[PDB]
């Protein structure tokens, strides 16, 4: 009822095993029985499997393990018990596993990790999940007894209702920490015990609108912490400036993110200048994905946001209805280098402001993918303010045919252009570009003469010839698969001078001798096409159809 | 018994030139047009006149006079009126300014000065504030005077009252007139 494959990987997936299936070797090497229905595990279940290395039980119904189901499990590296219905865990069960790597606990109905360390013994532990959302309320500081380092710890504990103090800190280094709590009530003892720990702090779920800071206890060494990012949080403008007083405690921050958050109250909070954070640290990259402003009425003081980001050099703002920078705001935004705004709302008549005279000085990349624009003739002048801009993505904007004369930046050397609906290129497009992506258009040909251009990305267009080399005298790389070549001569190929890489798959082709001997001649060529030939399918004839070459 | 009309017209005034007017989801009753010369994000309300002037939008090149003030909906920055199309040319017309006073003991005295008009297109809202304030403190408006009349004189005939017992109504403020036809101006307080 189970196949395994000639590397001893067996599948049992969404079966209905109501116990571990008889007959299990040492040849076994990973056991896939997730999707089951195993209500109770024996003693030697699992004793003949001594070599496995995988083992998944992920979504079984399994709410009984005897302490000693695991004991010949001694090279499993990889142990997976998320979502069943253990609501008791037993320390017996991890202690013969010195191998393991990666342990999922997590999604199952119990209230604590119990009364006795679970993992002193998995010195080679490097991932760890436990939680839940509705019963895992209490953390104590033997949960984490015997853990040195993790590379990815995750706990959920939305219904957390107590925190034993100094028990997060005996993980000495912890790459990424997860933390799923509805409330803020326990943030600042957590906070505390991972700031010589956790090199990446995420925080799920949390309410933060009660959110209140206090000094925490001054230490030795400087926190690792590089990043830092929020989920799914609320936030209030009173809180939001709470959260940022936790900065002095993680001088190495450099990233920030809020996605999916929210922001409520009103827009007045009128603080003395004191109560105020105005300094971002070393934080130079800001990422804000999905924010929502339901009431953004009453504010109305936008300068406590210009020394928040006076010293940034990256900033993301995706999806969350932009449809103005303010002058004056940009004109603050000096170290600003790349500026993301794709999923927005911007305009060309919006856009002349944001982009004003002084706005972004020293930006280099911008990206403003999925707006509103509508005309790339009246976006190249609004973007001439930006002497510095080298990169612009304006793909997924639905633009009107493209006149033959447009103004860009100086130094735009890369533009990309997919996804725009545009039917013909035209010398709207500067000479001085380096890199260009018309890719998912509507083009039916390609005479652009661009002399410096290194890289083309025209995909899923309607080309029927490869273009003209002469268009690209230095060409490097040109991707253009599901088009509408069918043919490729020598002639073309040694045409491009330059080229290196070419991209011609997923094609439909016709099968022709006077192409096959061309094939067969000089397989030299298998180190100019990338995927071949695994995407160059035949069409035609009906016989060769959908065969390789 | 003047105290309210010399606390109003005593208030701070803004003026910002060149400005990127814009609107926002209409929250409230009356609608309300934004700009952010630098940090602060002004509120003008749209009434009289502008309701008709100002669609959509966006708005560039506009200059605003802002006066501050107490108002229902709790905004900290909101003035009201006082929109105008800014320069295209740099203007300095120079008009006649008369003031005739007639005080507490009956006394009449008729004094002159000059007023600075640098706008081609201005707002009633900001000839009405100005002169008032420079009435109030050269000349103590609203202190044993409060009455009488502000007259602006166009070169062609035309005439804007503002009377002086009470404040300009809300809608006026909305109102412009072209500051390069302004003949002369006379005030008579008593
Ligand atoms: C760590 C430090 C964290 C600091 C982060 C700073 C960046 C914060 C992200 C700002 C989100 C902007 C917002 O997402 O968009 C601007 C909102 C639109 O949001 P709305 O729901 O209120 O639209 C109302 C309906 N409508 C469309 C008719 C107007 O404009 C509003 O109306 C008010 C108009 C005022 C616009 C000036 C604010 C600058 C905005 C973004 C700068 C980047
Ligand atoms: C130009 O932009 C497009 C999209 O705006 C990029 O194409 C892909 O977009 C999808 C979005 O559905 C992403 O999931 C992919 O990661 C994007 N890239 C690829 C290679 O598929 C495109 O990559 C951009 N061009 C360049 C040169 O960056
Ligand atoms: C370009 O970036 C530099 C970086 O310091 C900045 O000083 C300058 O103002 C920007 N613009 C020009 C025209 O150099
Ligand atoms: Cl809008």
């Amino acid at each position: 009822s189970l196949s395994c494959d000639a590397s001893g990987v067996c599948d049992g997936r969404s079966r209905s095993f109501t116990s571990i299936p008889s007959g299990l070797t040492a040849a076994m090497k990973s056991l896939d029985l997730s999707f089951n229905k195993i209500t109770y595990i024996g003693h030697g279940d699992l004793r003949a499997c001594a070599n496995l290395q995988v083992l998944i039980l992920k979504s079984s119904r399994i709410n009984t393990i005897e302490g000693d189901a695991f004991y010949s499990l001694g090279s499993l590296e990889h142990l997976d018990l998320s979502d069943n219905h253990l609501s008791s865990l037993s320390s017996s069960w991890f202690g013969p596993l010195s191998s393991l790597k990666y342990l999922n606990l997590m999604g199952n109905p119990y209230q604590t990790l119990g009364v006795t360390s679970l993992f002193p013994n998995l010195t080679n532990l490097q991932t760890l999940r436990i939680g839940n959302v509705e019963t895992f309320s209490e953390i104590r500081r033997i949960d984490f007894a015997g853990l040195t380092s993790l590379n990815e710890l995750e706990i959920k504990a939305l219904s957390l209702r107590n925190y034993q103090s100094q028990s997060l800190k005996s993980i000495r280094d912890i790459h990424h920490l997860t933390l799923h709590l509805s409330e803020s009530a326990f943030l600042l003892e957590i906070f505390a015990d991972i700031l010589s720990s956790v090199r990446y702090l995420e925080l799920r779920d949390t309410n933060l609108a009660r959110f209140q800071f206090s000094p925490l206890p001054v230490d030795e060494v400087s926190s690792p912490m590089k990043k830092l990012a929020f989920r799914g949080s609320v936030l209030t403008d009173e809180s939001f400036n709470e959260l940022l007083k936790l900065l002095r405690y993680i001088l190495e921050l450099s990233e920030v993110e809020f996605d999916d958050c929210t922001l409520n109250g009103l827009g007045d909070f009128n603080p003395s200048e004191s109560d105020v954070v105005s300094e971002l640290g070393k934080v130079e990259t800001v990422t804000i994905r999905r924010l929502h402003i339901p009431q953004f009425y009453l504010f109305y003081d936008l300068s406590t946001v210009y020394s928040l980001l006076e010293k940034v050099k990256r900033i993301t703002v995706e999806n969350s209805k932009v449809f103005l920078v303010p002058c004056s705001f940009s004109q603050h935004l000096k170290s600003l280098e790349f500026l993301d705004l794709s999923e927005n709302l911007m305009v060309e008549e919006y856009l002349k402001n944001s982009a004003c005279k002084g706005a972004w000085p020293s930006l280099q990349t911008l990206v403003l993918s999925q707006n509103h624009l509508r005309s790339m003739q009246k976006t190249g002048e609004i973007l001439l303010t930006l002497k510095n801009l080298t990169s612009l993505d304006i793909s997924r904007n639905t633009f009107h045919p493209m006149p033959d004369s447009c103004q860009w930046p100086e130094k735009m050397r890369f533009l990309n252009l997919s996804s725009t609906g545009i039917r013909v290129v035209k010398t709207c497009i500067p000479q001085t570009l380096e890199v260009l992506d018309v890719s998912n258009n509507n083009l039916d040909s390609f005479s652009l003469f661009l002399p410096r251009l290194q890289e083309l990305y025209i995909s899923r267009n309607k080309l029927k010839t490869l273009p003209d080399a002469s268009l690209f005298p230095v060409l490097l790389v040109m991707k253009i698969r599901e088009n509408a070549v069918s043919t490729f001569s020598k002639d073309q190929l040694g045409s491009f001078p330059k080229l290196e890489t070419l991209e011609a798959g997923d094609n439909h082709f016709v099968c022709s001798c006077e192409l096959l001997s061309f094939t067969m001649e000089t397989p030299a060529l298998a180190q100019i096409l990338v995927d071949w030939p695994d995407s160059y399918l035949c069409d035609s004839p009906p016989r060769l159809h959908g065969h390789r070459l | 018994k003047y105290e309210d009309l010399r606390a109003y017209y005593t208030k701070p005034s803004f003026e910002f030139e060149k400005q990127f007017g814009f609107m926002l989801k209409p929250w409230t009753t009356v609608r309300f047009m934004n700009v952010i010369p630098n940090r602060f994000i002004y509120k003008i309300a749209l009434v009289g006149k502008d309701e008709k002037k100002y669609k959509d939008g966006p708005y560039d090149n506009i200059d605003v006079f802002i006066v501050l003030e107490d108002n229902k909906y709790q905004l900290k920055k909101y003035s009201v009126g006082g929109i105008t199309k800014t320069n295209s040319k740099k203007v300095n017309h120079k008009v006649e300014l008369s003031i005739t006073k007639k005080d507490n003991q009956g006394m009449i005295s008729r004094d002159v000065s000059e007023y600075m008009i640098t706008k081609e297109e201005i707002s009633l809202k900001e000839l009405d504030f100005k002169l008032r304030k420079q009435l109030i403190e050269k000349h103590n408006l609203y202190g044993n005077m409060g009455s009488g009349t502000i007259v602006i004189k166009m070169k062609n005939g035309g005439k804007y009252t503002f009377e002086l017992h009470k404040k300009l109504q809300e809608h006026r403020m909305a109102d412009v007139i072209d500051g390069t036809n302004i003949d002369n101006i006379e005030v008579n307080i008593k």
